[PDB]
């Protein structure tokens, strides 16, 4: 079944409008709702809280403060804690600092905004100058990696190109908001919840209310959406929920409206990088430095595997002889940032693109064949390493863009763009490729396990269960078939339930885009454990050999006969053989240190380039991507339908990324876009015109689940190659470096168009 | 109060005691999960459910709707858009079969839209959706399935509802209106409640003493003038686009990127006048064309231009009992050209939006009507810049000379939307393009096809 493109497993509920997400769930008529009362101050103690009119506003039943909290106050998924409810002190402009449980999600929200609070600020960190100024930082100092000797090897160069430029963050928008409901449960608690993370949840939820893990459940049946932001954001909202239900006796919900949500939770982190790099003579590179200033702010959160992350992709698609990165982590008075879709790979990766095309330009080179001659060599004597050491394999780039420039037409095209940019003097087109290559796996070792518990009932049909989140990648669909091709038996027969922490046990995240590697495993580990059991019947029925027991297609063959799967089933019954599994996978061959900088910290590397074409207007910087084509690595895809489906949606995520999303915080601290209607994500006509997608189909070399390979978060990166276009666009209407800065809005792609006219 | 309505398909009779609920609350209190809530502020579409009445059908965001608004009219919301019989409308299995869902969570909006659009046989996508925003899919498969659908009979079930109907005040006549308004000054007049809900939904306010002004059929007219058309205040930005796309394409164009098609729908532009905001996008148009306001109270009736309207920000010459009864336009203004400048094109607010309207004597400039919105605390003419304008020759050159007079006419703010530097700068930008245009140059990055 794998290999087919199946629809997502709830299609039809999604297009009906029967799925259910968190805030449709039914639940009794007692059931609260709640809000958090946030705190106005970047910086400041805070003096006096007076919550009387809080208490006194309509529909309230409880509210509460940290000194409410029975127990552990930390939402943090990291060591280092980070209250639910403020401390006795505030760090930024959105804090949570009470909490409000009402009779209705309104009456909380009003009530919320009724405290009287008294601060006494603080000189706050804003900026990543005031950061570095001031030594506000995480892990006590910058990290460091080097591969040889940079210094040297940019002495004596041919060619070299120093730069510097800010690349800013991003928010989520997951169309559903966080949110999240406990039901008190006779001792414990069950949660239910929107997050691609249960597990944490339950540990954080345990913690908060003096319980062991045993006694508090989180089940999950999809969210709307995720994209990172829910890998752990989802903590404050069930550690809430959970607290209040302790205290009031009852079922809590509490669901953020959208404008608290933004200025609440994390986004992607904002990076400054600076770069030297260059090359020999025939445009092999020689060494490249790099220093990268990552806004993190107010606690720890996930921007150390973050950063990590930025540093293993800053030699981008390249070998490298020498390389360094040193990469500081600031912290600021803002919102904690956190992961997304990426998670610092495409923050490192967009630093080396950047840097390779200025060096391109500096030599009156074309950038793509600059690019095309620095890839890691194809595979098939002493391999190619990456500057943390680990051999690269299974570079496929050289072939892989070379079919793609053929398909995409790429060199004719960019001469009919150069002929009518000549006669043009008000619009200007422009034209990048850009290629990605991105580790797969938690850069955490331990984290990359996952199980799966499967039952086949006495009618046949089957059950899955396992670790992962459904968020709309298709996850599921996947297993599905996964299931139903190790089984022998059509999907229909499989039906996926809710992610349930009591059914299995210690996951990881879904995330790194691990989910379908991972799980597919532990799927079919415990699937074959399934099918041995009833090979092992059908044979000694039968008199004859396991291994010649055939299921195929809802029917099973052996010694000639053949029967219908539920038969086999009904038999296996009756003759007393367990038809309930457990399965586990563990991502072999990994390990690396983190502080040294060495190892195999990945499994494999999924790889793929894309061509954007785009316009703009020279007097304004308005502008729009008019064509891109894909080719992208899938590995033997699981589901090409849903793989085209993540790519096409990851691109479009990552161009707007580059391009209308951008965030801003007054002079104060206050997050100023805080809203669709001030925060720009791409818009239905903002897709491309033309958009050509495809797949390269070759197996993955390492052992993957049907050799197939992730596809959720790679094609992300794609996105770079608009910025690569707009920037191309811009250095058409003048000689001068256009020094293009992330996001390019109009009013940066204005700004950039002016340099190169030399115009200031 | 009581009123009554159709909803997918089932007669529905509803005892109003806050007539500030939106239609979005009503619907999810009772069990219609199927309608979400993805911002509450207009901008997602994941709320939108399809209206009926006299007029037709049209999609409009749930969310911004109040109860009042639905009377007399048939609603259908996404658990509605099948058939009785179960049978999956052409949008929905076209969805399906495309893959123009991932996560899940706009699919309903999506679906509504799609099929709203497909009721009356609508194509321009682009426009039709700009207002449903999806951060899965990249968008693609859903264009892919709404063509495969197009080719598909529209749906019986969904046309029958046309045979329908056939604490707060709720005028059904202008003179109702003006006699009542006079007697409750400090009421609060809800037309599309596009800008008011945005009060209770987030600045969690409270109005009593209200009134809808929806249902004055009076009021949303538009009348053929001797010397121009005649605009109710309770014409829709929708239908104000449709009636312009012949005799002032320029405000037709520019009425494309106001809000989306769900907000054009509802929103009047008595209310995009009423409301006074210096980024409305109707006034600089208006002003541009020289258009002109009729207030009135009672029976009493003023009438000045309409950019005379606006005293300072957040502050307008508007009596106590008075109220925005019509606009009037010329029957032609081929100078008219405008300029909308944002982030990203469609459904976001201007940065700056630059109306030009400039009269020529052959090669001679004879009259120059030039207006900004976002430029300052309200939308009024480039004085000095209008001036220096006159008797030059119109050529790119005399602009450019004339192009520092803006930073005495205006000086612009700074803030998430834009720099004034940025603003400045494009509040120039806007002159010289308005030359380039007439001169028959390329200059909209809009209309360059791939
Ligand atoms: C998602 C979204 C996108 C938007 N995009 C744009 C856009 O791009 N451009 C733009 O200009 N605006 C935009 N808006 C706001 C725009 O003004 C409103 O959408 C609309 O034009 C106001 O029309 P309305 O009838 O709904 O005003 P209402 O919300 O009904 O309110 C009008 C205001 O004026 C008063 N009022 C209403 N009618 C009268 C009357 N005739 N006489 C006196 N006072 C009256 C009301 O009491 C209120 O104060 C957007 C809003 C949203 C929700
Ligand atoms: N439709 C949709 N696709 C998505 C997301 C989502 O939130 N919605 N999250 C992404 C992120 S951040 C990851 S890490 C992968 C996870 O997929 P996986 O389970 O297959 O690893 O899905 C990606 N694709
Ligand atoms: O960003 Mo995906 O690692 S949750
Ligand atoms: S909830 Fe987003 S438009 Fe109504
Ligand atoms: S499918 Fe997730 S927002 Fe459209
Ligand atoms: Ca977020």
């Amino acid at each position: 079944s794998v290999g087919k493109p199946l629809p997502h497993d709830s299609a039809r509920a999604h297009v009906t409008g029967q799925a259910r997400y968190l805030d449709d769930l039914p639940c009794p008529a007692n059931t609260l709702h709640l809000a958090f009362g946030l705190s106005t101050e970047a910086s400041a103690a805070i003096t006096g809280l007076d919550l009387e009119p809080v208490r006194e506003s309509p529909g309230v039943i409880a509210v509460f403060t940290a000194a409410d909290l029975p127990h552990d106050n930390d939402a943090s998924p990291a060591p280092s804690p980070e209250p639910v409810l403020a401390t006795g002190e505030v760090h930024f402009v959105g804090q949570p600092i009470f909490l409000v449980a009402a009779t209705s999600h309104r009456a909380a929200r009003i009530a919320a905004r009724k405290a009287r609070i008294t601060y006494a600020p603080r000189p706050a960190i804003l900026t990543l100058d005031q950061a570095l100024a001031a030594d506000s930082r995480f892990e006590g100092g910058p990290v460091i990696w080097a591969r040889g000797d940079v210094e040297t090897a940019l002495a004596g160069a041919a060619h070299l190109a120093e730069g510097c430029f800010e690349i800013g963050g991003q928010e989520h928008f997951y169309l559903e908001g966080q949110a999240a409901l406990a039901l008190p449960a006779e001792g414990g608690v069950v949660i239910h919840c929107s997050s691609q993370h249960p597990s944490e949840i339950q540990h954080k939820v345990a913690h908060a209310l003096g319980l062991a893990f045993h006694d508090v459940r989180v089940e999950m049946r999809r969210m709307g959406g995720g994209f990172g932001g829910k890998e752990s954001q989802g903590n404050h909202l069930a550690i809430a929920c959970a607290v209040a239900a302790r205290a009031t006796g009852r079922p809590c919900k509490m669901r953020y409206d959208r404008d608290d949500d933004m200025v609440i939770t994390g986004k992607r982190h904002d990076f400054r990088i600076r770069y030297r790099i260059g090359a020999d003579a025939s445009g092999k590179l020689l060494g490249a430095d790099f220093v990268h200033l990552a806004r993190c702010g107010w606690s720890a959160d996930l921007s150390l595997p973050v950063c990590d992350r930025a540093m293993l992709h800053a030699d981008g698609s390249y070998f490298v002889p020498a390389l360094r990165i040193e990469s500081h982590r600031l912290r600021t008075n803002t919102q904690s940032n956190t992961a997304f879709r990426g998670f610092g790979g495409p923050q490192g990766a967009l630093g080396m693109e950047r840097a390779i095309e200025h060096l391109a330009r500096g030599m009156g080179r074309d950038p793509a064949e600059l690019r095309a001659l620095n890839f890691y060599d194809p595979p098939e004597k002493k391999t190619q390493t990456t500057h943390y050491g680990q051999e690269v394999a299974d570079c496929v780039l050289g072939e892989l863009v070379t079919r793609l420039q053929k398909s995409a037409n790429f060199t004719t095209r960019r001469a009919e763009i150069a002929a009518w940019n000549s006669t043009n003097r008000t619009l200007a087109r422009g034209i990048a490729l850009s290629p990605v290559k991105f580790g797969i796996s938690f850069t955490l070792t331990h984290l990359n396990q996952a199980g799966a518990l499967v039952q086949i009932y006495t009618d046949g049909s089957v059950a899955l269960n396992h670790g992962g989140t459904e968020m709309g990648q298709g996850l599921h669909a996947k297993m599905v078939q996964v299931a139903a091709a190790v089984l022998g038996i059509d999907p229909v027969q499989v039906r996926i339930t809710a992610t349930d922490t009591s059914k299995v046990p210690n996951t990881s995240a879904t995330a790194a885009s691990s989910g379908a590697d991972m799980n597919g495993m532990a799927v079919k580990d415990a699937c074959e454990t399934l099918r041995g059991r009833l090979a092992g019947f059908v044979a000694a029925r039968e008199g004859c050999a396991a291994r010649d027991v055939i299921f195929d297609a809802g029917q099973v063959q052996a010694s000639g006969k053949s029967w219908r799967f539920a038969e086999i089933v009904a038999a296996a019954y009756m003759a007393r053989i367990s038809l309930s599994a457990t399965g586990f996978y563990a991502t072999p061959k990994l390990s690396w240190d983190r502080l040294r900088g060495q190892g195999r910290p990945f499994l494999y590397f999924a790889y793929g380039a894309a061509i954007t074409e785009v316009v703009i207007d020279r007097l304004t910087g308005e502008n729009r991507i008019l064509r891109t084509d894909i080719l992208h690595d899938a590995g033997a895809s699981l589901n090409p339908a849903l793989d085209i489906g993540q790519i096409e949606g990851a691109y479009v995520q990552g161009a707007g990324w580059l391009t209308t999303e951008e965030l801003v915080w007054d002079h104060c601290g206050r997050l100023m876009t805080h809203a669709p209607s001030t925060y720009k994500i791409p818009a239905f006509s903002d897709r491309p015109r033309i958009f050509n997608v495809a797949l390269w189909d070759q197996p993955n070399r390492e052992e993957t689940i049907f050799r197939s390979k992730a596809v959720g978060e790679p094609p992300f990166l794609l996105g770079i190659s608009a910025f690569l276009a707009l920037h191309d666009a811009c250095a058409a209407c003048g000689p001068h470096w256009p020094d293009l800065q992330a996001p390019a809005t109009p009013e940066a792609v204005l700004a950039a168009v002016r340099r190169a006219e030399g115009r200031a | 109060m009581e009123i009554a309505f159709l909803l997918n398909g089932e007669t529905r009779r509803v005892r109003i005691e806050d007539p500030t609920q939106s239609l979005l609350e009503l619907l999810r209190a009772e069990g219609l999960t199927g309608t979400k809530e993805g911002c509450n502020e207009g901008d997602c579409g994941a709320c939108t459910v399809m209206i009926r009445d006299a007029a037709g059908s049209r999609a409009v965001n749930a969310c911004l709707m109040m109860l009042p608004q639905i009377a007399g009219k048939a609603l259908r919301t996404i658990e509605g858009i099948a058939a009785p019989d179960g049978r999956l409308h052409p949008v929905q299995q076209a969805m399906i079969d495309h893959h123009g869902s991932q996560c899940g969570f706009c699919t309903p909006g999506f679906i509504v839209s799609m099929a709203a659009a497909h009721d009356r046989d609508r194509k321009d996508y682009d426009d039709l959706l700009a207002g449903n925003l999806c951060r899965c899919t990249g968008y693609a498969p859903i264009l892919r399935a709404a063509e495969a659908a197009a080719g598909e009979p529209p749906a019986d079930w969904l046309q029958a509802d046309a045979a329908f109907t056939l604490p707060a005040f709720l005028p059904e006549t202008s003179d109702a209106l003006a006699d009542w308004y006079l007697a409750h000054p400090e009421a609060t007049l809800i037309a599309g409640g596009t800008d008011v809900s945005l009060w209770v939904t987030k600045a969690l306010r409270d109005l009593p003493e209200v009134a809808f002004l929806s249902h004055c059929k009076d009021l949303a007219q538009i009348r053929e003038t001797p010397d121009g058309y005649g605009i109710g205040a309770g014409v829709t930005i929708a239908a104000l686009r449709a009636f312009a796309e012949g005799p002032h394409p320029a405000l037709a164009g520019l009425l494309r990127r106001f809000a989306s098609e769900q907000v054009r729908q509802v929103a009047t532009i008595g209310g995009n006048i009423a409301n006074g905001s210096p980024i409305g996008d109707g006034p600089p148009a208006l002003i541009a064309m020289g258009a002109s306001l009729t207030l009135r109270r009672g029976q009493e009736r003023r009438r000045m231009p309409l950019e005379d309207f606006f005293l300072e920000y957040r502050k307008q010459d508007r009596r106590p009992g008075e109220f925005v009864e019509s606009v009037t336009l010329p029957k032609s203004a081929p100078g008219l050209r405008c300029y909308k400048l944002s982030k990203r094109f469609d459904q976001d607010i201007s940065a700056v939006c630059g109306c030009l309207n400039l009269t020529l004597k052959g090669s001679k400039i004879e009259t120059a009507r030039i207006a900004f919105g976002g430029m300052a605390g309200v939308p009024k003419r480039a004085a000095a810049f209008e001036a220096a304008l006159i008797g030059q020759d119109f050529r790119e050159d005399t602009i450019a000379a004339a192009l520092p007079l803006l930073a005495q006419d205006f000086t612009p703010l700074s803030d998430m939307r834009a720099s004034a530097a940025y603003r400045m700068n494009a509040a120039q930008a806007m002159a010289l393009r308005y030359v380039r245009e007439l001169s028959g140059e390329a200059v909209a990055v809009l209309e360059v096809m791939p």
